[PDB]
């Protein structure tokens, strides 16, 4: 039972300095395969590529097929993937779909191309997808999707504004110069589509230099538009950057992992209690020591306790904030005032 | 649901012995100690201030009904309770040691007793040392 | 009375998954109309566009006219737009002005062009404005205007600095090379306006490559200016980005919506009280239980209470900050010290 | 305005029974309890510290006049008071339930009484269930 | 005495909506003068410019000379510029130096050019400096200089790194291709200076397209360098942007202006007291009620009080921070514990 | 013993205004040497450079050799470099390796080139490394490496995403146009490598303009890719910028340097105590006043005290945070409640 | 300076009546009340904790000398004290109303008395209502 | 290590005089005062809450063993203790004044005594005034 867990932590959850090297080696192998896919197009180094890349594709199909058949077992180690339908639920994960696709399709193409043809025409693209075969847990995509999902409103606003400005400025430009001939004998803004091409080239601060306005009106429009709008299509870079920076700033204000054990234990306890009460023949009633008109009050106290425990738990996972202090002080001052009141009552009892 | 509303009204009447249209921390502490629980003066407020959505500090009948009617069997509750197991899991393989479970359940937080724990385990899948799949727990306790 | 509210929440305040689809469909229709406005300029696909876009303009005029006549009624649901003058106050909103303009003007142009002419010359621009017909509540523009209004000083500073540097560097360049011939037979910086063109092209990091200095002095000036000033005209992107990021960071520190009900109720109560006191025959005086020299002190206590309630309310809408804690602690310690002082006084009374 | 300043001076003299040129929390609590209000020791400071612009903790005649003369009938006050209604509005259509209004006004914050509320409603537009346009309220209470 | 203050608040400290318009008008006049300086270079519109700009220069010299002679008086209103040497200390301020320079130099050039010559050759640059005559108090430059002075270390680091990378990559490029001919008959990287030109053009993401490497080694070096280093020379934009954003975030956490009056009054009082004690015949000793061996302890208590008051003041100007809370709580708990201890002592006295 | 410390603070730890000038002079000398290395390539100013730079190299070798021999002594001042092996451990520091390399290699090349040859071919690169001879303590590299090490995850994510998008879009482009001829007679995307060149030129917003797609499909792909991905390869600029800004924001919330002396003294004291206890014949046992069954409890109390002191110290170096307040309040309220409980017990004793 | 160090040592001896090599809040409160000042228990700590650079809570002879020797007549002190006038200045023209000055000086913060204030004004430039150039004050009180 | 675990169990038994499977602040304060230390009520919690990794507030046998077994002789401990010397170093040349060391060690923090300090110095390198290389200290106290 240890073999499976070890191999799974080796293939799926990489940690240490004896598996990072293996993954880096696999990645470098994929990179070499890509590079040899590149040279297949060079007219000079053609005949060598079509053979070396073919043999590399063979060996890589073997390697990845074996690794996948294995990872369909290590993943069988876990408990949510156990069983036949379990492993089926593992091959449903996106990355597994991708891996199966790539492996089987490479096999098919290769065995169909045995006898520079459509074989390579397709392998040139198959060898590209394997670049996704490096990140297993998919932390990168998760992080990016989350940070984008938090800032959806601002990005929508920015893109809308930029696209609107692009449309309007491009049409105005096209209107200002649809007949002014280039320095050479070639009218440039013959259409509106070419104008939109120029606009998308400009607004992103690329400037290929193929389309440049001629009439001074067009130059004025271009100057104003470049001054105004480029600070929009290049803005999302600042939003996501600052978002990543702030979210990293959070990661240094996380509570000690030990500081959330009691909350979780209490949550589990109360959640079980709220279920064992539905069975009146249970033994949980032994905590209060037959009783007929007292069942409902207990049944509701259990629910209140479950809700407050869930709140205290979901609060013990977020970082330190001002709500923590502004609630803790109130709680402590409440306790202290209650103590003073009790002492006052006892002293008035004694004197009186 | 008529019968449901009337039963919750009977419950509210049993809670509020005082003649009024609300519930305060005093009445709740009274009904609590009536059973022999000996609570503090802060957990009572923690109970109360999480049931009323008006910041009023007291519970009205509509807020009490909103709470009691809140279906606590959903995907959010199931996810939270499932997440609160993985703190007690080494290797995250979804398997807890029966002995480790007994200890962490009897000794921490709101302390259970021998009978309750011995009942909770006997109603689950116990193969051997470990192999206590808490997925079975989260599914048996989140099936309404 | 429910029909109007439902249709209004359907057209003006979109929520759910059964109206987002309708709005997305309208937007895609507008996009298809735009695309067919584009192909009207292509010399190849000309005769098809001038007909398909014409019929699409007809149907879209029908659709948007009907939708507007409806939205002038759903908006009649509300209370600040009710009545004739009310609905008139609704057609005054900018977006409504735009919508009426577009609809009626499309109708006019179309019915005037019946018998590739000025008709299309104008529709090519009319079909552009409808891109504004997607965002109803105008949240995007509101957000952007607010975040710009907060950072007005910094943006003014940056733009001023950048424009000054542009002017100076462009003039220095023009001075350094007004006679150096291009590699080809065409003097480039024949004027000062061409120099400013080059400057606006450079400073925004576009670089069309049409105007490039020749003399080494000009190259030195260009190097220094590009190194120094581009970090100014591309700076506003960072300012607004970080501002959006921080403002989003605020949105996760908002008080529970329930935590501001009592403040609002108290504000309303005291504000009414400060008005019912102006009527000495009112019944609000029954709260103190004829009285001649006591009217003024009450009339001023009411004002003090109104002001403090308004303060406590306007404070219950901003997010959690340090003022909250630094005031709450003072208040609580004040209460506690007062309690201790009362107990000390009572005990000195008892012993003495 | 001469008469205005003299009347506010008479009011200040009525407030400051003690011979001095200021007002402290003690005198204000005294004049408050003189009417039978039973205030706390924190709301008094909340009243005071929002009237003086010197952080001195006590009110001088010029600050008292600056406050009393502050025209509370303007666009900012009207906007704030209007915004504080929309918390009690479902669908934001500017219509409050007469019963909902009575309840939220009698039961929350500084509790009014039956007579005051019954007077506030009778001086507004009440068509039927709901239809209590609070625009009428905000305009009748912000007309000086 | 009110005329001078009014005119000074009109010219130096602009506020309201009746002077912003005047300043905007002056700025637009300067802009029109600039534009007519531009058209002086256009060969088409030459003869008109040399006359209209000449007359505009005359009238603007008159206007600005009069305004300066006035502003040398309104500034005489204040107390740190009063007197002859005072006003002299006002004409020393940088902006005043600039204004005098521009005015007198325009006068000189104009009266020397009366009889398209060096006159205009110099006025073309004189009309540029007046763009600095818009911001009076110099808030923009102050803000920018401060925010740069806070982040000196990071900017130095970034510029050093970028310059080093530029040097190295440019030399490597020059080494990789010093003989590969262009597509046309013109060797491009004939020197090292041209290589540095290409490097400064690339690293700032301009890309004029005049110099592009040819040999694949150069293309590899260029790809790597563009991927790595451009995130350095374009980085300062992010630093200063986020700095401005954060500093604006501070401006919404400033203490109420009234909350710093008592601190200042106490500072002034104690600072005077520490000076009146040096005069033993003074009257400040009447605060303790001859005394010979008690002078020194008082003389040192005064110094301690002055220092603590200065600290409490300099703390009452910075925004709210965590030091405020973490000190206030300690102070309050100290007071409370002292009170409890006093009560305990009194009760032990009574019982004992 | 003061001479060595003074010279070391002069060469290694610069402070003041009498050594910054010396370092700036050395840097300007290195810059002049670089500039004269540049002109060695210009065909016009060739014969002058090869002599002036040669003599400057001689004198600079002398200067830097002497300075290094000295700095191998001033560094001998310190205590971790003292002794022969000590100084050897100083010449191991990277910057010292660089300095020795440069000096000795310049000497070798120069003395080998005495009799425009390989001599200059190598000196042209040797004179480049000395740009690293300006920053002694290496604070810049330390800062940059740290701030990058904090944000490793985000940068890895961004680079991975950008590289993947680059690969895919470049291949799609190459597929869309591998036969469309340029406006001139030269097929552009003859290969896949040229496509990757175009992609790396575009994605970094340079746009040399040498390779521009032709077929409308390629233009669509280019528009979409430029709109989407450039916000990734230009994103790291925002991340590191905001990180630097926030880290600078920290530098204004550092505790007073005096506030960490007692913590350090206590740490040192307890750490020594935990060592003197291992020697039972020591005198530290005199702090408890033979004892046989009491050794172990003391031996463990010492360890507990050492750990808590180390915690309190490592906490007295980080800036002010919310953990400080949320712990200090708990501690103070605990003390206060304990005091109240003691008073209650004593009063119940007295009354009872 | 030998005489300076010896005089400061005599002062330290006069402060620390207790036989020791330090000064605590108790001795300072004792010597304060010995003159009839009636200070609090927090301003004493505020005095102390701003003189010692060791966080020790007590003052040693070297820290006391570092403080007493600190030349408080420099550009930073002059700038701070000058800035603390502009809060009492309308129009920022560097002119304070003699009456406004008297009031703000007698009534706020550490309250002076009639004699001290009347002496502070008589030693400055008083032209008429206002015209009290506080530059003269800041220069007369920052000349060592 | 069997003998190690058994000796730590004997130590735990000596600590927990009460019959139980844990240690509370009461027992630790008792065993502390049993030696004549007179600790506070906060340093006890500071000791305890830094030894248990469960937030339970009490120490269990496994946590106590995890702590006692933690090798405090490593590179992190050596680095921290070395860094805590450079606060007492002028010019950072790694040389402390023997007199300055004696003073700062006897007078601050947990006050040592004459004998302990005189022993700590006699077991190091003392050349003359200064020259007390604290590298020798950090190496003699971090050699296990
Ligand atoms: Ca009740
Ligand atoms: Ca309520
Ligand atoms: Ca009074
Ligand atoms: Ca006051
Ligand atoms: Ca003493
Ligand atoms: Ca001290
Ligand atoms: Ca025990
Ligand atoms: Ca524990």
């Amino acid at each position: 039972t240890h073999v499976q867990g070890r191999v799974y932590n080796f293939l799926e959850r990489p940690t240490g300095w004896k598996c990072f090297v293996y993954h880096f080696a696999v990645f470098l192998i994929v990179l070499v395969c890509l590079i040899f896919s590149v040279l297949s197009t060079i007219e000079q180094y053609a005949a060598l590529a079509t053979g070396t890349l073919f043999w590399m594709e063979i060996v890589l199909v073997v390697f990845f097929g074996t690794e996948y058949v294995v990872r369909l077992w290590s993943a069988g180690c876990r408990s949510k993937y156990v069983g036949l339908w379990g492993r089926l639920r593992f091959a449903r994960k996106p990355i597994s779909i991708i891996d199966l696709i790539v492996v089987v399709a490479s096999m098919v193409v290769l065995c169909v191309g045995s006898k520079a043809t459509s074989a390579i025409r397709g392998i040139r693209f198959l060898q590209i997808l394997r670049m996704l075969h490096v990140d297993r847990q998919g932390g990168t995509w998760r992080l990016l999707g989350s940070v984008v999902f938090i800032h959806r409103q601002e990005l929508i606003t920015t893109l809308y504004i930029g696209f609107l400005g692009l449309i309007f400025s491009s049409y105005f430009v096209y209107l200002a110069e649809k007949d002014a001939v280039n320095e050479s004998g070639r009218v440039e803004f013959g259409s509106y589509a070419d104008a939109l091409w120029w606009g998308v080239v400009t607004v992103t601060t690329i400037g290929y230099g193929d389309k440049v306005p001629q009439t001074w009106v067009g130059k004025t429009i271009a100057s104003c538009f470049s001054v105004f709008a480029i600070s929009f299509f290049a803005l999302p870079a600042g939003i996501l950057g600052s978002g990543f920076a702030l979210k990293v700033q959070q990661k240094q204000r996380q509570k000690h992992f030990n500081r959330q054990i009691p909350a979780a234990a209490s949550l589990i306890q109360t959640a079980w209690r709220c279920y064992a009460a539905e069975n009146p023949d249970s033994s949980t009633w032994k905590i209060y020591i037959l009783r007929e008109h007292h069942r409902a009050t207990i049944k509701v106290i259990r629910r209140m306790q479950y809700f407050v425990a869930k709140k205290k738990f979901q609060q013990a996972r977020k970082p330190y904030d001002v709500r923590d202090v502004i609630e803790q002080y109130s709680q402590g001052h409440l306790n202290l005032m209650v103590r003073i009141k009790e002492l006052q009552r006892r002293l008035d009892q004694s004197i009186g | 649901t008529e019968e449901q509303i009337a039963e919750f009204k009977e419950a509210f009447s049993l809670f509020d012995k005082d003649g009024d249209g609300t519930i305060t921390t005093k009445e709740l502490g009274t009904v609590m100690r009536s059973l022999g629980q000996n609570p503090t003066e802060a957990e009572l407020q923690d109970m109360i201030n999480e049931v009323d959505a008006d910041g009023n500090g007291t519970i009205d009948f509509p807020e009490f009904l909103t709470m009691m009617a809140r279906k606590m069997k959903d995907t959010d509750s199931e996810e939270e309770i499932r997440e609160a197991f993985r703190v007690f899991d080494k290797d995250g393989n979804g398997y807890i040691s029966a002995a480790e479970l007994r200890h962490v359940m009897t000794n921490l937080g709101e302390k259970l007793t021998d009978e309750e724990v011995d009942e909770m385990i006997r109603e689950a899948d116990i193969d051997g040392d470990g192999q206590v799949n808490y997925e079975e727990f989260v599914q048996m306790m989140t099936a309404k």
